[PDB]
């Protein structure tokens, strides 16, 4: 993209109903950070997700470390909060040659003061004057009456910690719903009545596949036993019900 | 000291017979709880206290038993 | 758009929800089991506001709503969801399948009384301006008839974690004036991928009146024990927080309770006030003499200033933009102002 | 175009003269200042308007009648009860920050012949 | 109270270098956003540069980058400018302008240019 | 399709500065490894510098470092050269040469110099 969002007003694109080939993104040499939480970066192409969100913004070089679970700081607390149980990968690369200008690029803004911390994935795009003291501001800046946003002065002569970095955060949601985003795996022929290792749309285990007599409703994709372990699956290609 | 607390026990005949129940707030004074009967185990609400003794059916404690009659 | 005013202005009426409002809480098949789930459910015997006349004001939408209609000539058309519903925020429009089953999360400028009209359709007076379309889904074309009871329609509308979830059930009915007693569960119909802030809603109806009524209930976080039969159909349920017998049933994981004594929960008096007491000190801590200092010490011979007998306002130091590192060990940096040392 | 400002306008005595200093799309979220320059003398500060409100000032040789409002990308300076003392050159500038002051793009200026 | 005054007017042959001072009297110096501006005779004001003495860094406009040198001497509470390669169009009156500071002082929260120089 | 053409031939007396353009028509510009080369009359080719427009950085040879300035103007899809302190030996034909790009584009995976300029 050529028009990344500001971190105080970050963009979100939702990706669904497609094949996600992560070997191109992972095997790319163009990214400087690819740190994954909840999943490993080299096994990503074998998994399936419900939907994936791609959040994007520009931050300061020293601030790349704050885009992680369990971090504190002006960005982590007032601009983009990531949850502690986050499943996903945080991707960042140096973009000084695109986002920096000689006199300084001031189109990238961040929120500096806020009454309270953000909740995970919460946005705040208001421009309300921040109350630092006890005296009402009545809409006017001054001491203890502050404007909540500030810009990053990106210049080509700044040190590495002060250079612009473009950050894309891919959030991987795992809920009991039809999967729409899957890695570039090839399928094999279905084998019944034999001891096999199976992977049914991300559901893995070892067992023997037989014809089921369970009356699944049109929306149910798999079943569980009294023990709350998987014991039935709807095949993702032919809408056949199998017992496992 | 902490605020008054205690367990809640439901005194009941089986659902084969009736859906009426009584609730025992164990070792909690009647006043702070909200047919109110004060006993050693606490104040038992929903059971009618009678002076006629019978065989123990549902035990309450400290000599008190309950039954459906 | 038409503002229907030929409405008697009476307070809301109320009826008994009985055993209505149970839906399949998940997408997993189970049978011959009792499963306890904590989710947003319509409480059993919850009082339900009852609308007819031409009865349809704007209603609150809190955690979610339960919608059911008893009709003979298919008067319900859809629902309006949004925050202000006047193009200031994103809104959801669901039209009847007569044109097409359609959920449009486009930015619409709505009327202060949107509706559809009819017996043949002519008018489409739901919204005026409409641009900034972000999501659309259209179900395979069908048709919603525009002209004791026999047909019961049940709906649940939720807006949770980026999904607008619609559940529905189709059943026979036999009451004249109420919600039946007996049990049915609402299966999910469609999962709408819309991360929308929904707080208010309005009902679309299709001047004269048809034979219809609708009911609105509200969902709360509750724990329900659901009974799955041999075919995996939910056949019964107990709302364990309704009364102590349902609570006993939930604790014992059974719908039958034997004669006996059961320990099912714990009663606790809740606090009603927050009492905060700290000493009568008003002098500020001498932090400023160390942070704005002009003669910092060498690290081999570092300086130490001891700060005592003062009020330490850490929101000035923490909320300062001038520091590049503020890493705390043993305490959190954002709760520091509530502590004493 | 950066800061676009009309070359000259002329208003009668006791009337309202709304002066438009527009902000370009690239220079959208920048602080805006306003200055009064007497003919042949150095410009002096009048009022400063931010994107969130008014900076606030007083006692800078500016009459109480002067006021400034900022709506959208256009900054308006409003003069009420104008007299012959207000004939001057007015300039509006841009600004930016976070440790390097950046630059101020000054518009052409307005010659308000009363 | 606080005011900024500089040296008088200089006249130079084209192609030479001109050095302009700016004295500061009153207030807490080195927190001010000292700025340098100019206006051609009959033309609107044009920026050239600015400097914050405490940060010791100087910013310049693209039109004047590589030709204007600005320094701030904290010891004398003064701000200096050096301009070289003067041309015919470069002749104009030169102003030294300041800004009040408030807030964290590392992030731009400043008042207007309330006080100006007397010209150069 | 894609081709690079520059301005005509210039003659300068020694000690002056020469600026040579290079226009780009067709293809996806700023991904090309634009290079500057020269060959003395009767002598083999000698490199002097190169530039990748998207990275905005310029590389120069040791023989010409501090004397050759190369810039790439992405807006006009053009590449510019500035050479100063010309001497007697510096006279030669000047070529603007490109390279196809493939791969991650941050790490060198490039084709040959398939397309050349017409001389300068
Ligand atoms: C670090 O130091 C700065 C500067 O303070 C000075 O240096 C220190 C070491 C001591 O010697 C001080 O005595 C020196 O003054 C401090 O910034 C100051 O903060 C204080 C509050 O803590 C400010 O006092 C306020 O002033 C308000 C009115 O002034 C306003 O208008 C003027 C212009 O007229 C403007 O310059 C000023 O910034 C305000 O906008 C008043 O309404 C309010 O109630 C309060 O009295 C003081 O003005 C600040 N000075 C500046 C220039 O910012 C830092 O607080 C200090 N930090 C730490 C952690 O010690
Ligand atoms: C692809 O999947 C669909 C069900 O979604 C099935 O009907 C169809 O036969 C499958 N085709 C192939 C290529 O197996
Ligand atoms: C319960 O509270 C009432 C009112 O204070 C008091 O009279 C009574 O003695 C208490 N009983 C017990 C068991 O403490
Ligand atoms: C039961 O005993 C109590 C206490 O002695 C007495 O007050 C009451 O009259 C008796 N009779 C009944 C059956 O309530
Ligand atoms: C919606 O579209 C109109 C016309 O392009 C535009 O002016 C308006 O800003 C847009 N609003 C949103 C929410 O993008
Ligand atoms: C949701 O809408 C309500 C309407 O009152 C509003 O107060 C609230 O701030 C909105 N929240 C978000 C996250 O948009
Ligand atoms: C379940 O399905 C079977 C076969 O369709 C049917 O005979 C039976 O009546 C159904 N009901 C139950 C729960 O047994």
């Amino acid at each position: 993209a050529t028009r990344f969002a500001s971190v105080y007003a970050w963009n979100r694109k939702r990706i669904s109903n497609c094949v996600a080939d992560y070997s191109v993104l992972y095997n790319s040499a163009s990214f400087s950070t690819f740190k994954c939480y909840g999943v490993s970066p080299t096994k990503l192409n074998d998994l399936c997700f419900t939907n994936v969100y791609a959040d994007s913004f520009v931050i300061r070089g020293d601030e790349v470390r704050q885009i992680a679970p369990g971090q504190t700081g002006k960005i982590a607390d007032y601009n983009y909060k990531l949850p502690d149980d986050f499943t996903g990968c945080v991707i960042a690369w140096n973009s000084n040659n695109l986002d920096s200008k000689v006199g300084g690029n001031y189109n990238y803004l961040y929120r500096l003061f806020r009454k309270s911390n953000l909740k995970p994935f919460e946005r705040d795009i208001s421009t309300e004057i921040y109350q630092a003291g006890s005296t009402p501001c009545n809409g006017v800046e001054g001491f203890n009456c502050y404007f909540p946003l500030q810009s990053y002065g990106f210049q080509p002569t700044n040190g590495v910690g002060y250079q612009p970095y473009r950050v894309v955060v891919l959030s991987f949601e795992l809920l009991h719903a039809p999967a729409t985003v899957c890695g570039p795996k090839k399928s094999t022929n279905l084998v019944k009545n034999k001891c096999v290792n199976f992977n049914f749309n991300g559901l893995t285990g070892t067992g023997v596949l037989t014809e089921s007599n369970k009356k699944f409703l049109p929306f149910q994709q798999f079943g569980r036993d009294i023990a709350d372990t998987t014991d039935a699956v709807r095949d993702p290609q032919t809408l056949e019900i199998l017992d496992i | 000291t902490p605020c008054s607390f205690g367990g809640v026990s439901v005194i009941t005949p089986g659902t084969n017979t009736s859906n009426q129940v009584a609730v025992l707030y164990q070792d909690v004074n009647c006043t702070e709880v909200p047919n109110v009967f004060q006993t050693r185990a606490g104040c038992l609400i929903g059971a009618e206290h009678v002076n006629n003794s019978y065989e123990c059916d549902i035990p309450i404690g400290a000599g008190i038993c309950a039954s459906y009659q | 758009c038409v503002n229907l005013t030929t409405r008697t202005q009476l307070p809301p009426a109320y009826t008994n929800s009985f055993t209505r409002g149970v839906y399949y809480p998940d997408k997993v098949f189970r049978s011959s089991v009792l499963h306890s789930t904590q989710d947003l459910f319509l409480p059993f015997f919850s009082n339900v506001t009852w609308f007819h006349r031409f009865d349809n004001p704007v209603l609150p939408f809190n955690d979610g709503v339960y919608f059911a209609s008893t009709e003979k000539s298919n008067i319900i058309r859809g629902w309006i969801f949004g925050t202000t519903l006047d193009s200031k925020t994103q809104s959801l429009l669901i039209v009847n399948n007569a044109t097409n089953v359609v959920i449009k999360v486009c930015e619409f400028q709505f009327c202060n009384d949107p509706f559809l009209g009819v017996w043949m359709e002519s008018e489409f007076r739901v919204y005026s301006s409409a641009n900034n379309c972000t999501f659309e889904y259209v179900s395979q074309p069908f048709l919603m008839d525009l002209e004791n009871f026999k047909n019961l329609r049940e709906f649940v509308f939720k807006n949770i974690d980026g999904y607008f979830k619609i559940y529905s059930k189709h059943t026979p009915i036999n009451l004249v004036r109420d919600l039946p007693q007996g049990f049915s569960a609402l299966e999910p119909l469609v999962d709408l991928p819309i991360g929308i802030n929904i707080t208010r809603f309005q009902t679309l109806l299709a001047w004269t009146a048809g034979a219809a009524a609708y009911y609105v209930g509200y969902l709360q976080p509750r724990t329900f024990l659901l009974k799955y039969n041999e075919n995996g159909t939910i056949t019964d349920a107990v709302d364990c927080a309704l009364d102590p017998l349902s609570e006993t049933k939930c604790t014992l994981k059974s719908f039958t309770v034997e004669k006996g004594i059961y320990q099912t929960s714990n009663f606790r008096v809740q606090p009603t006030e927050s009492i905060v007491r700290f000493p009568n000190i008003t002098n500020l801590c001498p932090f400023g003499e160390v942070f704005n200092a002009t003669r910092f010490a060498s690290v081999y011979a570092w300086n130490r200033k001891r700060i005592s007998n003062c009020v330490a306002d850490y929101s000035v130091l923490y909320n300062s933009a001038s520091f590049s590192t503020f890493k705390c060990y043993g305490v959190s940096p954002t709760k520091l102002n509530d502590l004493c040392f | 175009s950066a800061l676009t400002q009309p070359p000259s306008a002329s208003a009668s005595l006791g009337a309202s003269v709304t002066l438009t200093c527009t902000l370009s799309s690239g220079y959208s979220n920048y602080k805006v200042d306003w200055y009064q320059q007497r003919p042949g003398k150095g410009p002096r500060f009048v009022m400063r308007v931010g994107t969130g409100g008014i900076v606030g000032s007083k006692g800078d040789g500016i009459p109480d009648r002067f006021s400034v409002l900022g709506s959208g990308l256009n900054r308006y300076l409003t003069i009420k009860n104008i007299q012959e003392e207000d004939e001057s050159d007015y300039h509006c500038g841009a600004d930016q920050g976070s440790g390097s002051n950046f630059v101020g793009v000054f518009g052409g200026g307005t010659k308000l012949t009363v | 109270q606080v005011q900024l005054v500089q040296s008088g007017a200089e006249v130079k042959k084209p192609g030479s270098s001109v050095k302009v001072s700016c004295k500061a009297s009153g207030g807490t110096f080195s927190s001010y956003a000292i700025s340098w501006v100019r206006q051609a005779p009959g033309q609107g004001l044009e920026w050239m540069g600015g400097i914050i003495p405490i940060f010791g860094t100087a910013n310049y406009a693209q039109k004047f980058q590589g030709r204007v040198t600005i320094t701030a001497d904290e010891s004398t509470s003064t701000a200096y400018m050096e301009l070289s390669s003067l041309r015919s169009e470069d002749t104009a009156v030169y102003y030294c302008a300041r800004r009040e500071a408030y807030g964290p002082r590392d992030y731009y929260y400043y008042y207007g240019m309330d006080v100006w120089g007397q010209g150069t």
